[PDB]
């Protein structure tokens, strides 16, 4: 005849509690900023057009990286049996990307890394030539 | 022009016949050719014969089989229920139906296409169902030993296979759930080299 | 020096060689050349017949393999699946890819000390021995994991 | 008026538009607002028009 | 004997092992089997597990912690807690006529569309499992909501933890 | 018989809230970047393509920094192609740098043009085996 | 400790569960999910037949239910009165309304702690059981109290 609400868990920590309390508000602010940015600026294009996928590319990967992008992309191309090409010169400031995901397409991996690089870097793929080329932006 | 029943190795041909409902009962090599739009709901082929109909636009239709005929039908039909227990071989060109309930027991070779709101299929043994080119919202598949079914669900998929059973999904559903008992297998076999094939997302990345 | 790490956490070469020897005596193929290591497992001891379904008891072997892998430091681990010709090329390739996906997912869920995991399947395209009298019982159907020891 | 495919059979297909008007499309036939179909595909949903446009499945 | 993964969706012979170990008596085996298969023992073992059972008026409802019985932040389903599902099936076998409703609930953090989609996915998965448990699809209907109606507040950590859940209702006639 | 649970998994309510918030902010920033980014189709991508000439498929390892016209002239001479320039030399020259070991002549020239940017262009002619360096005005 | 109250005054979870168990074994339905509490009482055991009057012995039950309610912190409490179809709809609505008003008045008079008390009666507008043989004896003739315990 005892009583028990369902969720019974391990003991928690007050510091983590406060962290989550701040984090949820931070997420709320980010969400509303994204909403207003989307509503004010009309998106136009997708990177699928400039780089689609093909065969010998649906092989899958799960990675966790917290460093520069060139060696990571080189390892990607080595796995994909595709040539690696560089355009421009890397700037003095290193370009770092932290990306953590799990088991998506290699094509989508390339798409998201290109998106996260944004202005500084750009990625293109020529399947006919089986080549992956990354270019640094010409700025200043 | 209301009911026709024939048996005994006979060839009949007709076209441009118009009717609300007629009852067709064919048997023993009914070489029946139709080249018109015929309104009907009840057809029954005994089996072991060839039959083709070119154009039927009926609100409803129900059909069952006992022998092993070879049937090909064109038109638009809102069918609901169907069971097979022999060596059925059927092709339907188009269907616009909301509820489909299909049972297959001994041998079935069914090629269908159209738009379906809800579909459920039970397979017992030695049944191949090529439901590709047929899109549905809700799909329920239950397959026992030695049953091969390819499906093209769009939104919601539920699939269960006992053993030596093949469920081949040729679409990326929004939500999908699959189960194998002894040797059942659920496989994508999509284009796999498609130029613009979308991949899994958080809502749908269900690991088999 | 006492504040400095004396050794890698949870490292014991005696344990490492003992566990790899246990794997080899159980029948799992372990090969070490240079510093690149290959481990091969028969399909018949892992899955059911030509199916992407997991044998319940195989979780023990998976856990043991994960524990052995934990003893090493790496960067990337590559997983490949191979089968025998049963229906087509497409069905076999899909099955191999699915097996790779499930094993990789379980490994990543486990406390694997990895940075990159690659998964792929090749169906029945690359054999290892012309002897193919059996089907899923034939040794050619296999799952292979390759990795290079870091530094 | 925009159009989106519904189902595909080898050779011909069945099509819908923005106004809900159904249509049957031959391998060679005129499609309003798109021109004439030059080629269809069954393994892929792409179908090609005389004007060079391509039609796919509706999202 | 038995197989942990749902025993391949086959109801086991719970009585035969009991009677065998008793004979290794028939009467004591029978009485022990019927006692431990009584509905009261089912509910008590559910309460021992992480299950909430409610019966009132004529409708009956079940509450399941999605976080506990699911792989986190995924439509993926946990497997370690199989006895809960086994007992769920054993209990639900008692009502082979009632219509069933199943609903999902999640917390108030994230995109509204994201929450709705996750709730719908969880409901779909659960109803699919129920259908595979031998119940005719005519008897099932699934739905998911986000923060549409919370029995607990989100501003409190433990209350928000309680908020996300799986709900099952079914009538009697 | 021995199945394990995830080790580094959110077994606590605080942990699950943290991870959910992390997922939310990650997705939000992802789509923010997607909105931000600008891309161009290959049709209007004004970049020197591959001249696909066999005599230009040679192999060299070259490092350089500085002006461009002299380097291009040397490359053309190594390629046994005539070289010409059209325009004037700006008082401040156009400087570039590149070091490589295995990169054939065509892609070398493509990289040269990309690094030169919009101040000049380079064009190839396999009908009459020539290369033209065109300045900008 | 003697200055700052270590616990809320006159509270004991053991007493809370004891009185909940006593109510349940008496037969009055008590339940809660999350932090929302709902208690149902049959109309027959409280009122006289088809009348908005309180049986004298019911005062002890009301006293102890108020005592239980005193072990909580709340803001809003809602009371509803449901009955059986007897003659009309208007008469039954009036009877339920009067019953709810009386019970709410007595609860407020007693030492309960709330900011808002809502009361309403409906009659036989929504039953909770297909069995509809009896009148006041039917279990659906009920009075319901609902609230949420906050912080």
């Amino acid at each position: 005849m005892k009583f028990k609400k369902p969720p019974i868990n391990n003991p928690s920590d007050d510091a983590t509690i406060k962290l989550a309390e701040a984090a949820v508000s931070v997420s709320d602010s980010m969400l509303e900023m994204a909403k207003v940015e989307k509503v004010i600026t009309p998106p136009s294009k997708d990177n699928t057009l400039t780089i689609p996928n093909a065969y010998n590319l649906q092989a899958r990967a799960s990675v966790d990286w917290s460093g520069p992008i060139e060696e990571l992309t080189a390892r990607i191309a080595k796995a994909a049996h595709f040539r690696f090409r560089v355009l421009g010169k890397s700037p003095s400031v290193p370009v770092l990307i932290s990306i953590s995901t799990k088991d998506e397409s290699l094509a989508e991996i390339l798409r998201d890394i290109d998106y996260q690089a944004g202005k500084k870097a750009s990625i293109h793929v020529y399947p006919n030539s089986q080549v992956v080329e990354l270019r640094y932006a010409k700025i200043y | 022009l209301n009911r026709f029943r024939y048996e005994g190795a006979g060839v009949v041909t007709g076209n441009n016949l118009r009717t609300s409902y007629l009852d067709l009962y064919l048997a023993n090599e009914g070489t029946t050719r139709l080249a018109g739009n015929i309104g009907l709901q009840k057809l029954e082929a005994v089996g072991n014969g060839v039959t083709q109909i070119n154009g039927v636009s009926s609100r409803n239709l129900q059909i069952v089989l006992k022998g092993d005929p070879k049937v090909l039908i064109s038109g638009f039909v809102n069918l609901r229920q169907l069971d097979m227990y022999g060596k059925g071989t059927l092709s339907l060109y188009w269907i616009k139906s909301d509820t489909l309930t299909i049972r297959a027991k001994k041998a079935a070779k069914i090629q269908l296409a159209g738009i379906v709101n809800r579909l459920d299929v039970e397979l017992w043994d030695f049944a191949q169902f090529k439901g590709k080119y047929l899109r549905a919202q809700r799909s329920f598949v239950k397959t026992h030993d030695k049953s091969v079914a390819e499906i093209s669900a769009v939104n919601h998929q539920s699939s269960l296979a006992t053993d030596a059973s093949d469920i081949y999904y040729y679409n990326l559903s929004k939500t999908r759930a699959d189960f194998m008992a002894f040797n059942g297998s659920v496989l994508d076999m999509r284009e796999w080299g498609q130029s613009d094939l979308k991949d899994f997302d958080r809502y749908n990345k269900q690991f088999p | 020096v006492p504040k400095l790490p004396c050794r890698v956490d949870g490292a014991c070469d005696a344990t490492i060689i003992k566990m790899m020897t246990d794997l080899n005596k159980k029948g799992i193929k372990v090969a070490s050349v240079g510093q690149n290591y290959l481990i091969s497992i028969p399909a018949s001891a892992l899955f059911a017949d030509q199916s992407p379904r997991l044998n319940w008891a195989s979780y023990s072997l998976l856990n043991e393999i994960a524990a052995f892998l934990k003893q090493f430091r790496k960067i990337a681990i590559t997983v490949t699946s191979y089968s025998s010709k049963y229906v087509s090329v497409k069905r076999e390739r899909a099955l191999t890819l699915a097996r790779s996906r499930v094993v990789s997912e379980y490994l990543w869920s486990q406390g694997v000390d990895s940075r990159i995991i690659f998964t792929q399947g090749l169906g029945s395209d690359k054999p290892i021995t012309s002897y193919t009298l059996g089907g899923d019982r034939s040794p050619n159907a296999r799952v292979e994991i390759t990795f290079r020891r870091a530094v | 008026i925009i159009y989106y495919i519904q189902a595909v059979i080898p050779g011909r297909a069945w099509l819908i538009g923005s106004n809900g008007s159904t249509l049957t499309v031959r391998e060679g036939s005129k499609i309003p607002g798109y021109g004439m179909v030059k080629l269809i595909d069954s393994l892929q949903g792409r179908i090609l028009t005389s004007s060079g446009q391509v039609i796919k499945f509706s999202q | 004997c038995f197989h942990p993964p749902y025993n391949n969706f086959q109801p086991d012979r719970r009585a035969v092992k009991r009677v065998g170990v008793d004979t290794g008596g028939g009467t004591v085996g029978l009485v022990a089997s019927i006692y431990r298969d009584s509905k009261r023992k089912i509910i008590r073992d559910l309460q021992k597990q992480d299950i909430q059972y409610v019966e009132y008026g004529d409708t009956r409802t079940l509450i399941i912690p999605t976080d506990k019985y699911f792989m986190f932040s995924s439509p993926r389903l946990n497997e370690i807690c199989y006895p809960g599902l086994n007992n769920v099936i054993r209990l639900l076998n008692f009502y082979p006529q009632s219509t069933i409703y199943v609903a999902g609930f999640t917390d108030n953090v994230g995109s509204r569309s994201h929450k709705r989609k996750l709730s719908q996915a969880q409901a779909e998965t659960m109803m699919t499992f129920l259908w595979a448990n031998g119940i005719a699809a005519k008897r099932l209907k699934a739905e998911g909501y986000g923060d549409k109606n919370a029995i607990s507040d989100n501003a409190i950590i433990h209350g928000s933890a309680q908020n996300r859940r799986i709900e099952i209702q079914w009538f009697t006639s």
